[PDB]
C-alpha cells in the first residue's frame, strides 16, 4: 500500500515541490520531518508516502532528477529541502536544452542507471508497493525525455502497479519553444503504450480558473502549482484516510479504462472559491462546469465515457448520489449511450483543512480528441518544412519514427470521434 | 442450536458493525464481553467474556482497522479479524481467484475452528453485496468450499442488490452475472436489499433527508434480528431457520426472498398511532416499502412468512391474514393455496440508542417470494447487455484470468432463470 | 469480402479414445452444417459458413478453404487464415498433417503444392520470401533466428516488420525445414498436463513478389493458441503466459466484431498482432477462421467455448 513518486523536469519538480507542501501539512508533518498533528489518522498512513526513520523522522517517498540542478538547488536550499534525505537527489550536468532525443534517445539515458537504482531500493523498502506517481510535462525536454525512458523500464521492472503520472499539455495559447509539438508527439508514443492512467493538464486553463473564479489578478507558478496539487491529494486520500466508498486507484483504473489505450482525464477540484453555500449540490455544479475543467477543451462538446467523483468530508449519500443521480438526468446526451451508469462516486469520511467539503471531478470525455487535433496539426506544418528538426536527426532520430508516431496519435484520434457518437 | 456470521467486502462488514451492535445491546453485553449482573451466537470464556461467532475477512485493510482500533475491538477476537493487504479492485477474478485464494485458506480453517466449537450447527449466514470485488468474488469462491465441506448447512447471504438507478460503480451489472452464477448452485436463501429503498423509506416514513450508511444498517440489522436472533428466544410460535426452506422456497432455483420490515417510524409519529397488528401486516403488503425497487402489483405471490416481535394475540393474526386474503389485489400462484406462515416471538423490538426508529410494542419482518423479481433481473440483465455487446471493460477480467465466453455461459444461467420465474407464474 | 469465412472441422477418433469406447456427441449433416449434440441431454444447432466432420480428407478440407484463398493473393489483394484450438492431434492434421501421399497432407503443403502448381502454371518473377514468428511473453521471436527487437514499418497501412529473417526460398521441403526449425527454438513450458505446451499466437509469413510491373502478394499463416483457464491449470510463470494469451484473442475478437458491424474507426493499436497484422484483416480480403475439436466426453466445454468464438450475428 505505498506509492513512489518521482518528480521530472522543469515543471514537475516545481509542482511537486507544493505538493509535498500540501501533504506535510495534512499530517501535520513539519518541514524538518517530525510529526506534530494531533490525530493518529494523521499517524496511520504515512508509511504510504513517507518512510519513518529514527528518532519519528519522516522522509517522503520521493524522488528528484533532472539533467540541470538548479531547479533542485532552489527547492533544496528553500522550505522542505530538508524533509528528503539528500541521497534523493539525482541528477547530473549538461541538460537537455528541450531536446527530447537528448533526454530520452542518449545522454539523459545515461542517468537512467543512477535512478532506477534509487528508484529499486526504495521499492525494495517497500512491504506491498501499489503503484507508481509521475510529474511532468509533454512540451518537455527534460520532463517528457527521461519521463518516457523512466516509465518503460520500470513497467517492464513492476508489471503489476500502478502507472499514474500528472501531465502537463501544451496550450492553444503558449509556445514557450518552438519545439513543444515535436515533444507531445514522441511521448505519447510511450504514454499510451507503458502508464495504466494520466491526467492531461493545461496551464491555460488554470489561468483561467485563477482568474474567472478565484478572481486572482496574476496567476504565478505557485498559484497553479498550488491548485494541481489539490487534485493529487484528491485522488489518494480516499485510499489512505477513512471513508464510505474507500476506493483504490485499481478501482479508479477498471471503473473508468472501458479500452486498454484511453486512459487520459480531466481532473478537477469542486469548492473553488474565492475569498469573497457549500452543498453537495453546490459541489456537483462545480464539478460539472465547463470553466473548472483544468484541459482546455469544452466537455460539452465532447460526450464523456466514465467520471470519476472523489469526495472528502461528511456527507449524507442519498444527498450525493440522487445530486449525482440528477446530472445525468439533465444532459444524458452528454454521456455515452452504451453505458447506463456513467459516473463512479467515492466518499471519504475526512475533509482537508478549512473546507467542511470537498469533491474532485475526474472524467474521460471524448474532448481529448481536440487536444490530440491541435498536436497533430502542430505535427503536420512542421514537418513538411522539417522545420528545426537537424537536432533530433543529428541526435539519431528517423523521420518514419515521428511518421510512425503522429500515426499512434492519430490511432488515438480516430477512437474518440469513433465512440463519440 | 447455533448459527455463525461470516462478513466480507466493504459492504457487509459494515452492515455487521451494526449487527453486533444489536447483540450486544439484546442482552446488556458490554464490548468487553460480559454482563453487568443465552449461547446462540457466542461463545463464553471462563472469566465471563462473550466472543462472537463472527469472522470479518476483507482485502483492504481499511474497514478491519476502523473496527480493531474503533469500538467494539474487545469483543471480536483478533483471531477472527481477517485482513488482506491490496483491495480487491473491484474485480470479480481478482476476489474469486487471483487474490482470494491466498487468504481463504486461513479464512476457511476458522470457520472450521468455529464449527468445532460448536455443536448443532443450524448453518450460517454471510454478508456481502452484488456490485463489489469482495463481496462478489470472494464470496463467490469462499461458499464453494463451505457447499462442499458443509453440504448440510444452511446457507444465508444477505446480498445487496445493484439499484436500477443509483449506482456506485460502472462494473456493478458485470460483477453481479458472475456473482449468480455461484450463488445459483450452492446458495439455499439468498436475501438482497435496494439502496434506494432505504432511502426511500427513510426519506419518508422516517422523515430524515440525510441518511448515511450508518443509518441504513440500522434498518438493516434490524431486520437480521428479528430472522434469527429473536428466533433462538422463546417465544408462543417459534420457527427455525431449518424450515425456512422447506417453507419458503418451492422449488430447487426460487430461493431468492425479499424482506422488509413495517413499523419503521420515528420517535414523533408513534406517539399517534398505537399500533395493532392488523394496519403493521398491510404495511408489510405496500408497494411502497417493499425495500427492493419492484412492483409487487405485477409479480405474483408464492410464499410470505411473517416473522413477529413483542406482544402479540395470534387469534387477532388469523383475522389479519384473512384480512389480506379479503384484500385480495396481490396476486397469488394457483400453485400454493395457503403461503403464509406466522412466527411470533415473544422477544420485543429493540431500540438502538441512537437511532430513529420509535420504541414500538410490536414489529413484523415480512420474507416473500414474488415474480416481480424478473422484472428486476431484466433491468440489470439490459445494464450488462450492452456492455459485453462493447466488450466493454473486460480487459480488467480477461487480463487477471477469465475467459470471453464465460460472461456469455452466466448469462444465460442468468437467462435460465428468467425462464423458470416466467413459468411459476403462467402455470394454471 | 463481407462475408467472414467461419469454419470449424471435427477430428477422427483415436485407438486410446478407442480404448475408453466413449460415444461420439457430432452429427454430420452436410459441409456447410453439423450438429453437434450435448448429453448432460439437449442437442444444439451451430450453423456456420462450413463445417468439416471426423471424416474428411485432407485434401478436401484444404480444397474448400485454401483453394479459393491462394489466388486472391497473388490477384493483387492479399488473405489470411487462422488456426485457433487447443493442443490436439486434431490441430497438427488440420495444418501440416502427416506430409504422407501428396493428398492428405495438412492445408500447409497443400498450400506449398498450390503454390509450385502456380510457379509452373504461369511464368513471372516469382520470389518466395518467408518469415516465420511467434508471440512468446508479448514479445515478437524470430523463430529462424533470434539475434533485440522485431520492429514494424509502416503510406496507408502496409506493415513491414524488422529483425524478421525473410528467407528466399523455393523448394517445398524448405519450410517444411524452417517449420522444424520454428518448433526447436519455439518456448514450451513443462507440466504434470500438457507439457508439450508451447502456447503462442504465431504468424507465418508467406511474401511472393510476382512482379512483371510491380506485382507483390503476401499470405499469412497465423497459429492462435488455446484460451485457457487459470483455475483448470493449477500452476504457480504459466499464468503470465496464459492471462496475456487469453486477453490477446480477446482484443482479436473485438476486431473481428468491429470488422462486421462496418464500424468507421477499427482499433488495432491495442493489441501487438492485429497491428502487425491491420491490412491482413481489414481490406478487402478473405479471413478464415478455423476452430478445431476433438469428440467425445473430455473436452465439451472446451468445445462449446469454441462455439462462442465462432458464432456472429447475421440479419
Ligand atoms: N448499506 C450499506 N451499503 C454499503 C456500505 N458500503 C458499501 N455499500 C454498498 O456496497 C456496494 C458495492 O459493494 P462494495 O462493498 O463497495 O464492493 P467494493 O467496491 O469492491 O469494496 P470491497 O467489496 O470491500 O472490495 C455499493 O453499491 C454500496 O451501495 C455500507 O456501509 N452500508
Ligand atoms: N505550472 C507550472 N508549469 C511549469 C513550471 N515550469 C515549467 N512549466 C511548464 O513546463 C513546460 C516546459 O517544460 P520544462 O519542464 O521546462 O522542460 P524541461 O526543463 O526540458 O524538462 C512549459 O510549457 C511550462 O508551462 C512551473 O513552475 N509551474
Ligand atoms: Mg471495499
Amino acid at each position: 500500500r505505498e506509492i513512489v513518486h518521482i518528480q521530472a523536469g522543469q515543471c514537475g519538480n516545481q509542482i511537486g515541490a507544493k505538493f509535498w507542501e500540501v501533504i506535510s501539512d495534512e499530517h501535520g508533518i513539519d518541514p524538518t520531518g517530525s510529526y506534530h498533528g494531533d490525530s493518529d489518522l494523521q499517524l496511520e498512513r504515512i508509511n504510504v508516502y513517507y518512510n519513518e526513520a529514527a528518532g519519528n523522522k519522516y522522509v517522503p517517498r520521493a524522488i528528484l532528477v533532472d539533467l540541470e540542478p538548479g531547479t533542485m538547488d532552489s527547492v533544496r536550499s528553500g522550505p522542505f529541502g530538508q524533509i528528503f534525505r539528500p541521497d534523493n537527489f539525482v541528477f547530473g550536468q549538461s541538460g537537455a536544452g528541450n531536446n527530447w532525443a537528448k533526454g530520452h534517445y542518449t545522454e539523459g539515458a545515461e542517468l537512467v542507471d543512477s535512478v532506477l537504482d534509487v528508484v529499486r531500493k526504495e521499492s525494495e523498502s517497500c512491504d506491498c508497493l501499489q503503484g507508481f506517481q509521475l510529474t511532468h510535462s509533454l512540451g518537455g525536454g527534460t520532463g517528457s525525455g527521461m519521463g518516457t525512458l523512466l516509465i518503460s523500464k520500470i513497467r517492464e521492472e513492476y508489471p503489476d502497479r500502478i502507472m499514474n503520472t500528472f501531465s502537463v499539455v501544451p496550450s492553444p495559447k503558449v509556445s514557450d519553444t518552438v519545439v513543444e509539438p515535436y515533444n507531445a508527439t514522441l511521448s505519447v508514443h510511450q504514454l499510451v503504450e507503458n502508464t495504466d492512467e494520466t491526467y492531461c493538464i493545461d496551464n491555460e486553463a488554470l489561468y483561467d480558473i485563477c482568474f474567472r473564479t478565484l478572481k486572482l489578478t496574476t496567476p504565478t507558478y505557485g498559484d497553479l502549482n498550488h491548485l494541481v496539487s489539490a487534485t493529487m491529494s484528491g485522488v489518494t486520500t480516499c485510499l489512505r484516510f477513512p471513508g464510505q466508498l474507500n476506493a483504490d486507484l485499481r478501482k479508479l483504473a477498471v471503473n473508468m479504462v472501458p479500452f486498454p489505450r484511453l486512459h487520459f482525464f480531466m481532473p478537477g477540484f469542486a469548492p473553488l472559491t474565492s475569498r469573497g453555500a457549500l452543498t453537495v449540490p453546490e459541489l456537483t455544479q462545480q464539478m460539472f462546469d465547463a470553466k473548472n475543467m483544468m484541459a482546455a477543451c469544452d466537455p460539452r462538446h465532447g460526450r464523456y465515457l466514465t467520471v470519476a467523483a472523489v469526495f472528502r468530508g461528511r456527507m449524507s449519500m442519498k444527498e450525493v448520489d440522487e445530486q449525482m443521480l440528477n446530472v445525468q438526468n439533465k444532459n444524458s446526451s452528454y454521456f455515452v449511450e452504451w453505458i447506463p451508469n456513467n459516473v463512479k462516486t467515492a466518499v471519504c469520511d475526512i475533509p482537508p483543512r478549512g473546507l467542511k467539503m470537498s469533491a474532485t471531478f475526474i472524467g474521460n470525455s471524448t474532448a481529448i480528441q481536440e487536444l490530440f487535433k491541435r498536436i497533430s496539426e502542430q505535427f503536420t506544418a512542421m514537418f513538411r518544412r522539417k522545420a528545426f528538426l537537424h537536432w533530433y536527426t543529428g541526435e539519431g532520430m528517423d523521420e518514419m519514427e515521428f511518421t510512425e508516431a503522429e500515426s499512434n496519435m492519430n490511432d488515438l484520434v480516430s477512437e474518440y470521434q469513433q465512440y463519440q457518437d | 442450536r447455533e448459527c455463525i456470521s461470516i462478513h466480507v467486502g466493504q459492504a457487509g462488514v459494515q452492515i455487521g458493525n451494526a449487527c453486533w451492535e444489536l447483540y450486544c445491546l439484546e442482552h446488556g453485553i458490554q464490548p468487553d464481553g460480559q454482563m453487568p449482573s443465552f449461547n446462540t451466537f457466542f461463545s463464553e470464556t471462563g472469566a465471563g467474556k462473550h466472543v462472537p461467532r463472527a469472522v470479518f475477512v476483507d482485502l483492504e485493510p481499511t474497514v478491519i482497522d476502523e473496527v480493531r482500533t474503533g469500538t467494539y475491538r474487545q469483543l471480536f477476537h483478533p483471531e477472527q479479524l481477517i485482513t488482506g493487504k491490496e483491495d480487491a479492485a473491484n474485480n470479480y477474478a481478482r476476489g474469486h481467484y487471483t487474490i482470494g485464494k491466498e487468504i481463504i485458506d486461513l479464512v476457511l480453517d476458522r470457520i472450521r475452528k468455529l464449527a468445532d466449537q460448536c455443536t448443532g450447527l443450524q448453518g450460517f449466514s454471510v454478508f456481502h453485496s452484488f456490485g463489489g470485488g469482495t463481496g462478489s468474488g470472494f464470496t463467490s469462491l469462499l461458499m464453494e468450499r463451505l457447499s462442499v465441506d458443509y453440504g448440510k448447512k444452511s446457507k444465508l447471504e444477505f446480498s445487496i442488490y445493484p439499484a436500477p438507478q443509483v449506482s456506485t460503480a460502472v462494473v456493478e451489472p458485470y460483477n453481479s452475472i458472475l456473482t449468480t452464477h455461484t450463488t445459483l448452485e450452492h446458495s439455499d436463501c439468498a436475501f438482497m436489499v435496494d439502496n434506494e429503498a432505504i432511502y426511500d423509506i427513510c426519506r419518508r416514513n422516517l422523515d430524515i433527508e440525510r441518511p448515511t450508511y450508518t443509518n441504513l444498517n440500522r434498518l438493516i440489522g434490524q431486520i437480521v434480528s428479528s430472522i434469527t436472533a429473536s428466533l433462538r428466544f422463546d417465544g408462543a410460535l417459534n420457527v427455525d431457520l431449518t424450515e425456512f426452506q422447506t417453507n419458503l422456497v418451492p422449488y430447487p432455483r426460487a430461493h431468492f426472498p425479499l424482506a422488509t420490515y413495517a413499523p419503521v417510524i420515528s420517535a414523533e409519529k408513534a406517539y399517534h398511532e398505537q399500533l395493532s397488528v392488523a394496519e403493521i401486516t398491510n404495511a408489510c403488503f405496500e408497494p411502497a416499502n417493499q425495500m427492493v425497487k419492484c412492483d409487487p402489483r405485477h409479480g405474483k405471490y408464492m410464499a410470505c412468512c411473517l416473522l413477529y416481535r413483542g406482544d402479540v394475540v395470534p387469534k387477532d393474526v388469523n383475522a389479519a391474514i384473512a384480512t389480506i386474503k379479503t384484500k385480495r389485489t396481490i396476486q397469488f400462484v394457483d400453485w400454493c393455496p395457503t403461503g403464509f406462515k406466522v412466527g411470533i416471538n415473544y422477544e420485543p423490538p429493540t431500540v438502538v440508542p441512537g437511532g430513529d426508529l420509535a420504541k414500538v410494542q410490536r414489529a413484523v419482518c415480512m420474507l416473500s417470494n414474488t415474480t416481480a423479481i424478473a422484472e428486476a433481473w431484466a433491468r440489470l440483465d439490459h445494464k450488462f447487455d450492452l456492455m459485453y455487446a462493447k466488450r466493454a471493460f473486460v480487459h480488467w477480467y480477461v487480463g487477471e484470468g477469465m475467459e470471453e465466453g464465460e460472461f456469455s455461459e452466466a448469462r444465460e444461467d442468468m437467462a435460465a432463470l428468467e425462464k423458470d420465474y416466467e413459468e411459476v407464474g403462467v402455470d394454471s | 469480402n463481407q462475408n467472414i469465412q467461419v469454419y470449424v472441422r471435427v477430428r477422427p477418433l483415436n485407438s486410446r479414445e478407442r480404448c475408453i469406447r466413449s460415444a461420439e456427441v457430432v452429427d454430420v449433416v452436410g459441409p456447410r452444417e453439423v450438429v453437434t449434440r450435448h448429453t448432460l441431454k439437449l442437442t444444439k444447432k451451430f450453423t456456420f459458413d462450413r463445417s468439416f466432420g471426423p471424416e474428411s480428407k485432407q485434401c478436401d478440407v484444404y480444397s474448400v478453404v485454401v483453394s479459393p484463398l491462394i489466388e486472391e493473393v497473388l490477384n493483387g489483394y492479399n488473405c489470411t487464415v487462422f488456426a485457433y484450438g487447443q493442443t490436439g492431434t486434431g490441430k497438427t492434421h488440420t495444418m501440416v498433417g502427416n506430409w504422407e501421399d501428396d493428398s492428405d497432407i495438412g492445408i500447409i503443403p497443400r498450400a506449398l503444392s498450390h503454390l509450385f502448381d502456380e510457379l509452373r502454371m504461369m511464368e513471372v518473377e516469382y520470389t518466395m520470401r518467408i518469415s516465420y514468428l511467434e508471440l512468446y511473453n508479448e514479445e515478437l521471436c524470430d523463430l529462424l533466428s533470434t539475434d533485440t527487437k522485431i520492429r514494424i514499418f509502416d503510406k496507408k497501412g502496409s506493415v513491414i516488420i524488422q529483425g524478421l529473417e525473410e528467407i528466399p526460398v523455393h523448394s517445398k521441403d524448405d519450410v517444411y525445414k524452417l517449420l522444424e526449425k520454428g518448433k526447436e527454438r519455439r518456448k514450451t513450458a513443462t507440466t504434470l498436463m500438457n507439457a508439450q505446451s508451447s502456447r503462442s499466437h504465431t504468424v507465418f509469413s508467406i511474401v511472393v513478389h510476382i512482379r512483371e510491373m510491380l506485382k507483390i502478394g503476401k499470405l499469412n499463416l497465423v497459429d492462435l493458441a488455446g484460451s485457457e483457464n487459470v483455475s483448470k491449470a493449477g500452476n504457480e510463470i504459466r499464468v503470465r503466459e496464459t492471462v496475456n494469451i487469453n486477453q490477446s484473442l480477446l482484443t482479436l475478437g473485438r476486431v473481428i466484431t468491429a470488422l462486421v458491424d462496418r464500424a468507421p474507426h477499427v482499433p488495432y493499436r491495442e493489441s501487438k498482432l492485429t497491428r502487425l497484422l491491420q491490412e491482413s484483416l481489414g481490406g478487402r480480403t478473405k479471413t478464415s477462421i478455423i476452430a478445431t475439436i476433438s469428440p467425445g466426453h473430455k473436452d465439451i466445454e472446451e468445445t462449446l467455448s469454441t462455439l462462442e468464438y465462432a458464432h456472429r450475428a447475421k440479419n
